[PDB]
RNA sequence: AGCCGUGUUCUGGCACCCUACGGGGUCUUCCAGGGCACGAAGGUUGCGUCUCUACACGAGGCGUAACCUGGGAGGGCGCCAAUAUGGCGCCUAAUUGUGAAUAAAUUAUCACAAUUACUCUUACGAGUGAGAGGGGGAUCUGCUUUGCCCUCUCUCCUCCCA
């Protein structure tokens, strides 16, 4: 799982944009790999983090955490660089046991991946419509 | 590919050490120049020279790649790593300040930097005949040197088992339910005919009515942990012997045939060998992902003496049974430290290290004066894993089977405790 | 058996700090109770152990013991694990003859309280000065 | 008495099986050399130990000890690791005087071997039938 | 911010010597990378540590710290050391950051700070 | 220092006999190598033993013992095999420090050899003449 | 001699079950009674603690650092017996320098002052080997031209008890 330039192709409403998160590094204090889209302003960039927690003595459960942050520009008609106004967050935490299995791990991965595309979650996040 | 080079997966997808790569790695040749340039600054024969020419012509050293291990035992012992660095020719920088005032208008004074020289490396040598003897006597005196501590440990662990048995008796009395019969152990500490005063209660006459028992348990289990520490430190025997070997470097000309540099280089080569011991079953596949810490060992001992504990008023039974179960768990974990203990690892190392040197300049009537300091760049270091031990070993399985028996019995005793 | 919550007040020199002590159990060996602050940390939780004895054979007078621990809880300690650096011991011991009185006990009790509240003992306990 | 691979042929009831025993380390604590089957696991199962105690104030009377030990094990239907359900073993003890002669010792060896080969001991062990 | 061998040339009072700093393990207890002399022994003598503390409940305000340490022996008889701390806000731009770096370097190479470091003379 | 057939050449009064000691083995219980003249009867073989003791916590000194054993035959005119009647002993005991040198200790060896050759020891051993 | 307690123990019962409504077997101890033995921190200093004294001061005991007396283990040496090893004896911190040392010079005994393992300047101090003790809780994807739990403290004739 070595870090490197991640290029998400088609994403968005109409599915036309693409994202290029460049490789920042890994905070070692918490074992967190990070990726950012190309820019200059730390406060104005789409960011993603991946972390892999092994079964601690007080946990005994494997954890994978993946976060995504996207800030709004709301650039003003002058008067300085833009200002962060809104911040979209997404967080996923997958969890297994020590005798976990590759296959059902990938199974859960793909299950959630296709759920994210199914029309239910579409209008559940898209239009904020309660599942109903 | 997923794991680093010196690691591999097991049956249930568990981190394990890849022996085939640890003990039989893939050597590779490298010729990475470190300081292929030298600088002379000063004046020689009324000529200020400050060029920067190369010195390194050709490099070749065999060595092994980078590897990672993981402890294969509860005590945290790591396996040894096969490493090689056998340069075809040694390397030593010389930051000397050559200078000499000769007659008839001949003076020189300058400083050299980043100037190295290659010389022969005596790789062919073996001190096995001198190292092998220095194991038999050590083993023979071992039991005479630590039998005392081993015996006191054996008695301490049995005393721990006895304490736990008495505690189990008290708990079973609690579970069955009785106030007067519960004092079977209470009479085993006061050293006196204690009489009652009123109507007591089960949990009241067990939560701290056994303070002497709790203190004894804490003390002697800390005792056992301390002796345990030393004892597992005692499962390793490393010995080495060192000798000196002076060498000569060929002639060299930092300048353009302006002055000769000669002398001597003092190094020592030491041959070392280290034998280890651990389990002979689970050493290859040791679950590093599921083990308890070492602090809970103190935690459980201090729990009953802690005067801060709310579970005594919610679920005494659960907390006490968990105490039992975790004690048994730690006991079983440490048990593997004494099952089928034999030769499991063995490394032999040969290393060269400089100590001193000498320099002598000779071109016309010994005109040069040298006052430099020597430093090496490349040193021969070869550490290889070996399994063939051509000599009587100290098989420490028979002398530890008793401890294994004791721990297994105590684990059976504690797991026999039910809610 | 002491199972009462004590809501203390006028803590510290400013007198604006307050504390609460909730029972934690009883030690059925020496007639000792236990009370602590609300929390889950040794340093952040202050200890109060009262103990009352009765004559049996070794002595012919009562004993009212009181041990209070006020550990200094440090916040920044390399992680979110507030540890202890300065352990605050406060040990009080009494001894009453079996022919004493509740009046006499209350007398010593109130005299102790008043001396503690007065500026007499404050200078010797906080500023550490001798009797000039 | 060099230690090396020992190939014990023509053995069993019909004298058709063969046993290969490699050496191991010699017990320094009492000077006992050991062989066991070629392995892997049966190495720690079957054992053959040999020792020669020379004379002393206790020994006079060289004493040659030869122990053989065969653990019979099996695997429960459902288990993985074999458990030893039985243990056969035998001990041979020669006691010779200091004035003994290689002559004498050798015929002793051969007589013991021939007796073991004779029908008498054959049925006396194989069937455990006493001589009658 | 890759960790690799750093060859600092033209250093000293007259800018002649060179320092070869090879990297080491990044301190996981606080996430700090380290470089040390070519060696062998001077590796544990000379030190250059680099860290970039991202915002936290006390930081806000990234803090990039660079520490240099030179012990002089003959047993270590003396120890010189320096520490640089750049505090940058979240809206700061790499333009600003490179401006600041380059300004600080040009100051240390300017006559005033050579005068105030080398001979330790206040600007008077 | 591998054990091996030691052939000691000219030997005795006139310097014409020769001795051939076969390597027996090495008692590891005390780390001592044993050599013995080729024969059959242990009680009437010339024996020699060498041991080297490393410096221990209660010794802290290099030790090396060389012991030599010479029984005499005194075979009787029939009536049974010979019986031991006399036994000559030699006990040599080198001891040095951790820091001593191969130089020193080779030198003191050859010193002892030359001494055993010299005329003084000649008549002090052979003739039993007190040194005077 | 009393008994406080500890140990030793036996009689009736406590308890059940059985027998038959005659009577018995018992274990776990305890209620009473009876048989028998027994009760001691070596001394000093110093610290924390329990109790009595009381203005305070002190006292007893406790746990303990260190100091001295004896005793033990190792203890080295020789004497040895038969090798291994068994027995006998003798012996232990020591070295250097200063006081006294005889009329005068040494000067053992005593006192006084330092030393203790190797290398490094012999300055301070540093490094390493060995051992002793303590704290940490130390495994997940670390290095390694070092082989492997981290760290603190103390010693280079020792360890143990009264």
């Amino acid at each position: 799982a070595k870090l490197e330039t991640v290029t998400l192709g088609n994403i968005g409403k109409d599915g036309k944009q693409t994202l290029v998160l460049n490789p920042r590094g890994v905070n070692p204090t918490n074992g967190v790999a990070s990726l950012s889209q190309a820019g200059a302003v730390p406060a104005l960039e789409k960011r993603v983090t991946v972390s892999v927690s092994q079964p601690s003595r007080n946990r005994k459960n494997y954890k994978v955490q993946v976060k995504i942050q996207n800030p709004t520009a709301c650039t003003a008609n002058g008067s300085c660089d833009p200002s962060v106004t809104r911040q979209a967050y997404a967080d996923v935490t997958f969890s297994f046991t020590q005798y976990s299995t590759d296959e059902e791990r990938a199974f859960v991965r793909t299950e959630l991946a296709a759920l994210l595309a199914s029309p239910l979650l579409i209008d559940a996040i898209d239009q904020l419509n309660p599942a109903y | 590919p997923k794991l680093p080079r010196g690691l591999r997966f097991g049956a249930d997808n568990e981190i394990l050490n890849d022996f085939q790569e640890l003990w039989f790695p893939d050597l590779f040749i490298e010729s990475s120049d470190t300081h292929p340039w030298y600088t002379l600054k000063g004046r020689v024969l009324n000529a200020h020279l400050d060029d920067r020419l190369p010195n390194v012509g050709g490099r070749q050293v065999r060595r092994t790649p980078h590897r990672v291990t993981v402890p294969i035992a509860s005590s945290g012992l790591r396996p040894v790593t096969t490493v090689q660095y056998d340069p075809a020719a040694l390397s030593f920088l010389l930051n000397a300040r050559v200078d000499w005032d000769f007659g008839n208008g001949d003076s020189a004074n300058l400083v050299i930097n980043d100037f190295l020289f290659r010389t022969f490396a005596p790789k062919e040598f073996d001190f096995s005949n001198s190292l092998v003897p220095r194991y038999t006597q050590a083993f023979s005196a071992f039991n005479a040197k630590y039998g005392t501590m081993i015996g006191e440990g054996l008695e301490t662990i049995k005393y721990l088992g006895l304490l736990l048995r008495r505690l189990r008796e008290g708990y079973r009395a609690v579970k069955r339910g009785d106030l007067r019969a519960l004092r079977r152990v209470i009479q085993s500490y006061h050293n006196g005919k204690w009489k009652p005063a009123t109507a007591g209660n089960l949990w009241l006459e067990f939560r701290y009515g056994l303070m002497p028992l709790f203190y004894d348990i804490r003390d002697v289990m800390l005792d056992w942990q301390n002796r345990h520490d030393k004892i597992q430190r005692l499962l390793r025997f490393s010995v080495g012997h060192g000798e000196d070997y002076v060498v000569e470097f060929d002639n060299l000309y930092p300048a353009v045939a302006y002055f000769k540099l000669k002398g001597e280089i003092t190094l020592e080569r030491r041959h070392r060998h280290g034998i280890s011991y651990a389990n002979r079953e689970g050493y290859a596949v040791f679950d590093n992902g599921s083990l308890r810490p070492v602090s809970d060992w103190k935690e459980l001992a201090t729990a009953f003496i802690n005067p801060h504990e709310v579970a005594w008023e919610l679920t005494p039974y659960s907390f006490v049974v968990d105490w039992f179960l975790n004690v048994g768990d730690i006991l079983a974990q440490q048990g593997q430290l004494y099952h089928n203990i034999d030769i499991v690892d063995g490394f032999d190392r040969r290393d060269i290290r400089l100590k001193s040197f000498t320099i002598k300049g000779e071109r016309n009537g010994r005109p040069v004066n040298v006052s430099a300091s020597l430093s090496a760049v490349d040193l021969f270091y070869s550490r290889l894993h070996t399994s063939n031990l051509p000599f009587a070993t100290l098989d420490l399985d028979t002398t530890f089977s008793s401890f294994k028996h004791v721990l297994d019995s105590i684990f059976l005793l504690t797991q026999r405790v039910k809610r």
